[PDB]
């Protein structure tokens, strides 16, 4: 942000050899604080009165109290520091005069301290005891009771002790003070007067210069950034919404340090965040059921559908169910069902939050049935007390959707193998993204490959050797058998995410399972809330997609780590046919590209599967051949625009023989535009295909000579039949 | 098994080059359909496919000997992603355009050693329309084409 703004160079150097002399005397960091107050300082030419652009309406003399003493004659001003929002300095100089009487200049200086002052220290951060102190000098400290300069009008009060009992009551009076001590020690002439009189101000002003004028301007400079920013909720305001298991985030905190790469985790419904502390295992691959958030077995992936969320949905729940029965048929002896038993604890959970009521009890064959009780209406619930295996049934007077009607029986639910014993199912971490540092992947390549790759001469070659490393060893990720779709460093990291929390004291296995979201091509999510874990340490809990995604480009893409994004995002999910948005750069370039011949010839295949009418039929009328001939000149031109060779000429060559092969395709586009009836869908698209060669001509010509826009150049060509004298022409025209 | 998507394309790969008429293309001109598809296979690569493929005489393929041609060397060269997401990753500032700035800014961080002179050098080399600045499409070829 430029600080000062010379309105008119009008006069000759005299107006800014004497604009640079005011300022130059003026403290570097004054202003680091001024420009830092998104302030911005105006030297106009003889705009004196109301005339510049910023001396209008806004915020002007509502109460006069002005200069050093009090006039007010506006008109009969020069300087001006435009009070409320941004600080918004104006001055201006007519002849050669600041020099002899400095009486003058005096007032750029208070007239300008107002401006940093009251958010200057006196009131910059509070009245800080130090300049609360320093406002002291009335006449106790120092046996200098001379301070005739600030105090006249508002303080011939030295029978009235000054501190926390009065100096706010005028907060302005003690700023027309640092104004003219700022003055004062700052004026061209006058340094002493201040160093002389007052004996402390001196030493003030003069601390500010010793690292005091540096201070603020870092307190603040900070403060530019966490001011406006990224409304997230770091700390353990998030971790709450982030449904992961204290113990286990602040366990994945080491991680993000000692790899540096950052950690980001979908929502864990909170209902099983304890369900996991207790040592509850989780989800994974091979079980697709349904969790639940209504009654006892809350959290677990009830064996059946009609016992979780899907309460009620028919077909949810019995393909639902459908799910579990495979998920078990197809990986026996690891997936399955046992007995809910909630433990101790979790009945106490289950109340505060409202999910169970513990009431009457009850005697059945011997054994004693706390009752639990939940709103629901078809299914009662009771937990044993040998054990506390959990049961349901059909109320006498409903039924089961499916229709079906049973008698009290142990609530089975989903459950895993583990050190062999199959263990109840809940929620698990599935990370919507990792992004290590792209030192990291660095990290992740063996010395000798990245080493027989850069010991190359071709420096293009280079590039790639280096680029396919880079991808390899980082961007590629391959199909498992086992954890879904994921790259090698994403699966080694997920061993370290679990051996972390298993080393604390997990009991049920691997909390991360699978791969990371961003792979989750077929049935991709969209979540509002995502949990972050910068390589710092800081929880971090975004709450819109778009925040996440405005997060993740400015801490991540646009930092230093490496990241990529589903593929599916912008494109259509076939698994769940859903349709997501992430801002995707080379697409916020497109506008502007000649396409190539096959993104061309692809478009074209496109419409042809869409309507079933193709951009030229299979026909004898030669007026389709026409076409079909034309759209194979088309992609001619556009593959001849992207050719290799192209390095052998020089940069300018380069645009130029581009603009034409351009405008060449362009053209013949025009041409087809202006043929027969091809249909109103491809119509269309050679219009928008030629909204981007236009676009595209445009850069590579604004880029060079821009005087000509696209639509002149092209009228001035021939595409008649000669075409050789044509671009011999072209030339000039750009010339 | 290359989708429809992916066959709808290699339709209108034939079907352009084609001033014979039948659904049956050339040595010469099967080499003009891939080129113009997206490839830069060897004058050399093109006999022994067109001479395995097809000792049927003529010289020629039908859509099918192509179809299938095809679902050959859609395989390892599935590449195009990859390499848009190296893309991407340069592309350090989001202005789907890498500059030499950025080449250097990472090429570093990967532990490489680039003097301001060959970073502008590799850019250079890799813009095919002179903005002076690679993009996907330069990218693109800089990449695959060997
Ligand atoms: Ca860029
Ligand atoms: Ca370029
Ligand atoms: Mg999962």
């Amino acid at each position: 942000n430029n600080l000062v703004k010379t309105e008119f160079t009008n006069e000759t150097l005299d107006k800014i050899q004497q604009t640079q002399d005011l300022l130059k005397k003026i403290p570097k960091d004054v202003l680091e604080i001024y420009s830092e107050l998104g302030g911005e300082i105006y030297f106009t030419d003889i705009d004196l009165v109301e005339h510049k652009e910023l001396q209008d309406l806004s915020e002007e003399e509502k109460n006069s109290m002005n200069s050093r003493g009090e006039k007010v004659p506006f008109a009969s001003r020069f300087v001006f520091e435009k009070k409320r929002e941004t600080p918004k300095l104006i001055i201006n100089i007519k002849d050669y005069a600041i020099n002899s009487e400095q009486s003058k200049e005096v007032y750029y200086e208070i007239g300008k301290g107002i401006s940093l002052d009251i958010i200057s220290k006196d009131k910059s951060l509070d009245p800080e005891f130090l300049n609360l102190i320093k406002s002291l000098s009335d006449d106790s400290d120092s046996s200098d009771l001379l301070f005739s300069q600030k105090f006249k009008e508002k303080l011939e009060l030295n029978n009235k002790s000054i501190d926390i009992n009065f100096i706010k009551e005028n907060l302005t009076e003690f700023q027309h003070a640092f104004s003219l001590a700022f003055s004062y020690y700052f004026a061209p002439d006058h340094r002493t007067v201040l160093e002389l009189y007052a004996p402390d101000m001196f030493e003030y002003m003069n601390k500010l210069e010793k690292g005091g004028f540096e201070k603020i301007s870092e307190s603040l400079k900070k403060e530019g950034v966490e001011k406006d920013r990224i409304d997230v909720l770091k700390g353990e305001k998030a971790l709450k919404a982030s449904g992961l298991v204290p113990e286990h985030a602040d366990a994945f905190k080491k991680i993000a340090r000692e790899l540096n790469t950052y950690i980001l985790f979908r929502p864990v419904n909170k209902l099983a965040t304890n369900l996991i502390k207790s040592g509850v295992a989780t989800k994974g691959l091979n079980v697709h059921g349904k969790s639940s958030d209504w009654g006892p077995v809350a959290g677990y992936i009830p064996f059946d559908q009609d016992l979780s969320k899907k309460h009620g949905q028919q077909l949810a729940v019995e393909k639902g169910n459908l799910e579990n029965k495979k998920s078990i048929t197809e990986h026996e002896g690891e997936i399955g069902k046992i007995p809910l038993k909630l433990d101790h604890l979790r009945i106490e959970e289950l109340k505060e939050n409202g999910i169970i009521l513990k009431g009457k009890k009850e005697i059945d064959n011997g054994k004693k049935y706390y009752l639990l009780e939940s709103n629901n209406q078809v299914y009662e619930f009771r937990i044993s007390d040998e054990n506390n295996e959990v049961q349901y049934k059909t109320k006498e007077g409903k039924i089961t959707v499916l229709g079906e009607k049973f008698n009290w029986r142990n609530i089975e639910v989903m459950a895993k193998n583990v050190e062999g014993v199959l263990k109840p199912l809940t929620a698990d971490y599935d990370l919507f993204a990792l992004a290590p540092s792209l030192t990291e992947i660095k990290k992740q390549i063996p010395q000798k490959e990245w080493d027989k790759v850069v010991n190359t001469p071709n420096s293009l070659e280079k590039q790639k050797g280096v680029t396919n490393l880079l991808i390899k060893y980082g961007i590629e990720r391959k199909p498992d058998s086992t954890k879904g779709t994921l790259s090698n460093w994403q699966k080694q990291m997920l061993d370290r995410l679990n051996e972390a929390v298993k080393y604390t004291g997990y009991t049920g296995g691997d909390v991360v399972n699978h791969g990371t979201e961003q792979d989750n091509e077929e049935f991709p999510e969209k979540d509002n809330e995502i949990f972050i874990i910068n390589p710092e340490g800081e929880f971090i809990l975004t709450k819109n997609w778009e925040m996440t995604g405005r997060f993740i480009e400015k801490n991540i893409t646009g930092k230093d780590y490496l990241y990529y994004f589903n593929r599916s995002y912008n494109k259509i999910a076939p698994g769940n046919k859903a349709y997501i948005e992430w801002t995707d750069p080379i697409t916020k370039a497109k506008i502007n590209t000649i396409p190539t011949s096959a993104e061309f010839i692809k478009n074209l295949s496109s419409i042809r599967r869409s309507s079933n009418v193709g951009v030229y039929k299979d026909s004898g009328d030669k007026d389709e051949f026409a076409k079909k001939e034309s759209v194979k000149k088309i992609a001619g031109y556009l593959s001849d625009y992207y050719n290799s060779a192209n390095h052998i000429f020089s940069q300018e060559k380069k645009r130029k023989i581009s603009i034409f092969r351009g405008i060449q395709a362009y053209n013949e586009i025009e041409n087809v535009l202006k043929s027969k009836q091809i249909a109103p869908e491809y119509k269309n698209y050679f219009q928008y295909l030629k909204e981007r060669i236009t676009n595209q001509v445009q850069l590579l010509l604004t880029h060079q000579k821009s005087n000509i826009e696209f639509k002149l150049l092209y009228k001035q060509l021939n595409f008649t039949e000669n075409e050789t004298d044509n671009f011999e022409v072209f030339q000039k025209i750009i010339d | 098994q290359l989708t429809e998507e992916q066959i709808a394309e290699f339709k209108e790969a034939f079907s352009l080059f084609d001033k014979d008429g039948d659904g049956t293309i050339t040595t010469k001109e099967l080499g003009t359909v891939m080129r113009s598809l997206g490839q830069n296979p060897t004058e050399a690569e093109l006999q022994d496919m067109i001479n395995e493929v097809d000792a049927d005489g003529n010289g020629t393929i039908d859509f099918p000997e192509f179809l299938t041609m095809m679902a050959r060397k859609m395989k390892d060269t599935d590449s195009e992603e990859e390499i848009r997401e190296a893309f991407r990753v340069f592309d350090k500032d989001g202005n789907g355009y890498i500059s030499a700035a950025e080449l250097r800014h990472v090429m570093t961080n990967l532990g490489e050693k680039l003097t301001d002179e060959e970073v502008d050098q590799m850019i250079r080399e890799a813009d095919i329309d002179g903005d002076g600045q690679v993009n996907y499409e330069e990218f693109v070829q800089m990449m695959t084409a060997k």
